[PDB]
């Protein structure tokens, strides 16, 4: 059996029925009976009670999560629960699909996302091809800013080009603080390429401030990881046109499609383990008792659960609860305020739709660099 | 208003003292404007039931902060986790009273957590201080492989790299294991005589037993451990006379309540005077939103400097941990612990006591027992290092020089004796040659003793980038020397830029260049047959050599090396055999070896003069005591004339 949980959207009663309906979807050899659960609000006791009750009155083997309005500090509860009751879970979307690096020792979380190292690698593989090498790094006072600042330096020494760094700055971009100081610091900068790391509210504040202090015209280029930019389906105001981010595959699928992948990966994991030993491990769901030392059977099942492949999509989870070797796709903000694909990435080679970077102006009418020319030839 | 605080306490007798202390602080503080309020709950064993009780408490009041402590259960890891997880959802600050673990200070997971006691990872500071104090610079690090184990190493390595000390080999062991002997056997061969232990109390006992079994606790050896490695099962098996440390007010749980209450009561006034009186959520179900003023309260809480508590002034660090905590150095004399020194904020002050080192000595035991035995690596070459099978009895065959003189030989272990396929067969062989004679003279003239062993890989040595990594690694004789498997390289090693950055060489003892081998117009600048690859002639050399890197550093010779990459040999003998039977076309290498081969093996002629200049040298690790000695000995040998007769004996047999 496999459980499914929704959160914080338009009431998916029709979606819940459509997910519960295919009791035999023929998506894998053998199909455990699926069941659905829905929480009204996201809260500690609400979540704890719902999961403990469902997994104690259902005897479930695996459970698949579905995210919410993308608020932080929610994946920690899932890690806590999985570590306590030794049930493998899986996060699929939203803010709960943000990589948690130092997870609990005996936990089995397996949240599908990409660590900052891979995103930075992809970004520097697009900086090298257009040959910018400016490196104006801006980071807010965020919990994970030290990791980003270490990672950028680590990757900078892992390439051929010199990557002459210009300046790194840290500013208080929170809800409350002195705007004049940040205005003064932003007003003094000179670099054609910026890399920024902050939260969505921090992103909007920083972009509004940059628009105030004239750093958003056709002269500069901005780059951000997937942590910012929020919903991906509603770009707010003051977001510069030409923003570049890197998101994983399946950034445009449906909620129902994602759950179909979640149940498929659990089903193949059981089927792959079935060929080895011809069984399905019994559930261990005593939330009230909370027993259990290290168990070898569940450990072996989790070890066999790591690698999976189906429908021509390689899902390989690292020991840390994040997948390794995905096929990221770069996206950018078109001239009409709409996210669009720019360049794929597949086994370490980058592609682009445009041989040169389109540069737009305040009144559009794409400007062309005066000191750039095209040369024709043949062999 | 009536601001309210909460707390989780152990035995509910601490709760009465907590209430009395908070009432006393209410009496002392405040100008009859704001009153503080108290409520507490006892710790229960189930973590999930713990969290349920926590937001039962959270609904029970507009809690402004939480104080958490440990129960009598020794499992100190998971107990203060659930309260942090629950109270971090709404950014309600929580303060840990007497928790010492190194995973709670990662301010990305536990979102709002403070400590009134420094963690275990801060122990490396006193190690560094007392390490400078006693003038020790040769260090062995020995820490467990867990996350807590891997945190002290990072900070100590940061300090030592800041001083560019570059501590010697650090050893990692899996926690909860038996037969830990292998790591200690690997470490005992090293030179440093001070080792640092940091692990769980159980692993300390087995490490102590292994050290006693292997007699690593003999005189001269000096130990120094942490607070968690002395008490418990480890105290019974602990070797006598080892330095240790402890915290002054550890596990008191009475002063910590007081000063935590004091600092919280000091911070609440500064919070409320900021027009941000917005109340915390009342209900663990009611509101799915964070506190609107939690980050501000945490920020003003961290920078709140208290005046004077029972444990003194308290002030927090940018990562949230408590700073400026001062320990008590401990020593073990006759199975009775006695204090020998007191840590200050930065320095360490001894206090009218004498240390008893494990050997019972009275003076400061200097480390680094100097070594006269040192291992020497070598590679097989034709006119420098001959290798031959040993005699049937076990010794070497007794030979003589043509001029009526013995030939000096040594016994050499080494490889599988079969390059292509063999798992492991290290049968000793017999070595002799010109380079070996130089080694014998050097050994005689400086009192040291050698143990010559051949190379494993068989490659001269190059730098390569391992797959799925950018950290370059040295492969071959270079890697063997850098790792520590060798102490000197006595072999025809070429001196160049790529090696001088990590090796201190010696003055050259023989100059040589680069020629080409042709069986009997291949110029040196550029041949169109070489510049433009052909079908018959192949211009390639043995892989992992220096000429390979030299051609990979070129532009048109880069194209030549791209053509060559399909062909790469493994030894000089292979190339000689291939070019002798017309199977090979071109081969470029050193002038001396090629000239010797042409003089010995007829019908083969070298093309062109030495179009390059270089030299051979003895290779050693950077900052080694023997370098100056060896360089002056080589220069004196050059001036004496020894090299002349030696070369007349070996390099040219009057051809
Ligand atoms: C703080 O000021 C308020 C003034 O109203 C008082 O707090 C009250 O303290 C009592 C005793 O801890 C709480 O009673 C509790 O009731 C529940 C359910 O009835 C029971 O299960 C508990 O064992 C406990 O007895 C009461 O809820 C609480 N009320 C408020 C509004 O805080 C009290 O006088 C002052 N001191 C403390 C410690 O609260
Ligand atoms: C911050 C700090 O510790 N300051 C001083 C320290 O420099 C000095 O060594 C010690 C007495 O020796 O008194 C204290
Ligand atoms: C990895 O994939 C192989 C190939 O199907 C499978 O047999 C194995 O169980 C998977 N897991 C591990 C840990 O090898
Ligand atoms: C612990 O603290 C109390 C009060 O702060 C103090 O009186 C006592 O000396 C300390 N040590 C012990 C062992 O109780
Ligand atoms: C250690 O604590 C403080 C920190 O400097 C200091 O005032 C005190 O005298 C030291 N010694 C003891 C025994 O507390
Ligand atoms: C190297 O030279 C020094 C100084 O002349 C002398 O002690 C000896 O010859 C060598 N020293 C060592 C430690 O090998």
């Amino acid at each position: 059996t496999v459980a499914v949980v929704f959160s914080s959207s338009g009431p998916p009663q029709a979606q819940f029925r459509a997910r519960l309906t295919p009791q035999s979807f023929l998506d894998l050899p053998l199909e455990i009976q699926p069941l659905t659960v829905g929480v009204n609000t996201t809260n500690p006791s609400s979540l704890l009670t719902q999961i403990c009750g469902l997994l104690g009155a259902a005897h479930v083997h695996g459970i698949v999560f579905e995210d919410n309005v993308d608020t932080e500090a929610v994946a920690q509860i899932l890690d806590f629960i999985s570590s306590q009751t030794h049930v493998p879970i899986l996060s699929i979307s939203g803010g709960s699909a943000v990589v948690l690096t130092p997870k609990e020792p005996g936990s089995a979380f397996l949240q599908l996302g990409v660590s900052l190292e891979q995103q930075l690698q992809v970004l520097f593989k697009v900086l090298e091809e257009y040959d910018w090498s400016a490196f104006a790094v801006i980071t807010s006072l965020h919990p994970g800013h030290a990791l980003f600042l270490e990672g950028v330096r680590a990757v900078a020494d892992a390439s051929h080009v010199s990557w002459r760094l210009l300046d790194v700055v840290t500013l208080e971009l929170g809800p409350g603080g002195p705007r004049a100081r940040t205005q003064r610091l932003l007003r003094q900068l000179d670099a054609p390429v910026f890399v920024a790391y902050c939260s969505r509210e921090e992103a909007e504040v920083l972009f509004a401030e940059a628009a105030q202090a004239g750093l958003v015209g056709p002269g500069h280029v901005w780059l951000v990881p997937n942590l910012a930019l929020g919903s991906t389906d509603a770009p707010p105001a003051t977001f510069p046109v030409g923003l570049i981010s890197v998101v994983t595959e399946s950034w445009r699928l449906s909620l129902r499609q994602k759950v179909r992948d979640g149940v498929a990966i659990l089903a193949l994991g059981a089927h792959s383990y079935w060929r080895q030993h011809g069984t399905l491990p019994a559930p261990a769901g005593d939330c009230r008792v909370h027993p259990g030392p290290v168990s070898p059977a569940r450990e072996a099942f989790y070890r066999h659960l790591l690698n999976v492949t189906w429908e021509g999509r390689d899902f390989s989870f690292s020991p840390g609860g994040y997948l390794v070797q995905p096929t990221m796709v770069v996206i950018a903000l078109n001239r009409h305020r709409l996210w669009e694909m720019v360049g794929r990435w597949e086994h370490g080679v980058l592609y682009m739709k445009y041989p040169v970077w389109p540069r737009y102006s305040a009144s559009l009418q794409p400007v062309v660099d005066s000191r750039h020319l095209t040369v024709a030839t043949l062999e | 208003k009536i601001v309210n605080i909460g707390a989780v306490l152990s035995t509910r007798k601490h709760e009465q003292m907590f209430r009395e202390a908070v009432n006393q602080a209410n009496k002392r503080h405040g100008s009859w404007k704001i009153q503080l309020n108290a409520t507490s709950v006892t710790h229960k064993p189930n973590a999930i039931q713990m969290a349920l009780s926590v937001c039962e408490d959270l609904i029970s009041s507009q809690v402004y902060a939480i104080l958490v402590s440990h129960p009598p259960t020794p499992n100190d890891h998971f107990t203060p986790t659930p309260v942090s997880y629950t109270a971090g959802f709404y950014r309600i600050p929580v303060l840990g009273l007497t928790t010492r673990m190194s995973i709670y200070s990662d301010k990305s997971i536990h979102l709002s957590f403070l400590r009134t006691v420094p963690p275990y990872s801060h122990q490396s500071s006193v190690w560094f201080e007392m390490m400078r104090v006693y003038s020790w610079n040769h260090i062995i690090l020995l820490v467990s492989d867990d996350h807590e184990g891997r945190a002290a190493q990072k900070r100590l390595e940061t300090l030592l790299e800041e001083r560019e000390s570059k501590a010697e080999k650090v050893l990692q062991f899996d926690p909860g294991t038996k037969n830990v002997t292998a790591l200690l056997m690997e470490a005992k061969e090293l030179e440093a005589r001070v080792i640092i232990l940091s692990a769980s109390e159980d692993d300390a006992a087995t490490v102590y037993r292994a050290a006693a079994m292997l007699n690593m606790t003999g005189s001269g050896y000096v130990w120094l451990v942490g607070e968690r490695e002395i008490s418990g099962n480890a105290l019974r098996y602990a070797p006598d006379g080892i330095l240790g440390l402890q915290l002054i007010n550890g596990k008191n749980e009475s002063a910590h309540i007081s000063d935590a209450v004091g600092v919280v009561a000091q911070a609440v006034h500064e919070l409320l005077e900021k027009e941000n009186i917005t109340d915390p959520p009342r209900g663990c179900v009611g509101n799915t939103n964070i506190w609107k003023t939690g980050p501000l309260f945490k920020r003003v809480l961290m920078s709140s400097k208290y005046a004077d508590g029972v444990t003194g002034r308290v002030e927090f660090n940018e990562d949230g941990d408590r700073k400026f905590a001062n320990y008590s150095i401990m020593n073990l004399q006759n199975r009775k612990l006695v204090q020998v020194g007191i840590y200050n904020g930065t320095h360490v002050i001894p206090n009218d006591r004498k240390i008893i080192w494990p050997g019972g000595e009275t003076e400061k035991p200097r480390g680094y027992q100097m070594s006269t035995r040192l291992k020497i690596v070598t590679i097989h070459q034709e006119p420098f290092v001959y290798v031959k099978p040993t005699l049937s009895d076990g010794t070497c065959k007794e030979e003589f020089t043509v001029n009526g003189d013995p030939v000096k030989k040594v016994i050499c272990t080494g490889p599988n004796d079969t390059s292509p396929g063999s798992p492991r067969h290290t049968v000793p062989q017999c070595c002799y040659g010109f380079c070996i004679d130089l080694l014998i003279k050097l050994a005689r003239t400086m009192n040291f003793t050698y143990e010559v062993h051949l190379v494993a890989d068989g490659k001269f040595g190059t730098q390569e980038r391992v797959n799925n990594s950018n950290k370059k690694e040295w492969n071959g004789m270079m890697g063997e020397l850098l790792s520590g498997q060798a102490d000197m390289i006595v072999a025809p090693l070429t001196i160049n830029n790529e090696r001088a950055q990590y090796i201190e060489f010696s003055k050259p003892f023989k100059y040589q260049g680069l020629t080409i081998l042709v069986k009997k117009r291949i110029t040196g600048i550029n041949d169109p047959r070489l510049r433009n690859p052909s079908d018959k002639f192949i211009y390639a050399t043995v892989k992992q050599s220096s000429v390979d890197i030299y051609f990979r550093r070129q532009v048109e010779l880069s194209t030549m090396y791209r053509h060559m990459e399909k062909h790469n040999y493994e030894s000089a003998a292979e190339a000689i055999q291939a070019v002798r039977d017309n199977k090979l076309h071109a081969f470029i290498w050193d002038s001396a070896v090629l000239e010797f081969e042409a003089s010995q093996k007829c019908d083969l002629v070298t093309t062109g003069e030495l179009f390059f200049r270089s030299g051979f040298g003895i290779g050693m690790r950077k900052d080694s005591p023997w370098k100056q000695n060896v360089s002056l000995s080589i220069l004196k040998s050059h001036e004496n004339g020894f090299m002349e007769d030696l070369d007349k004996t070996w390099v040219r047999y009057q051809e």
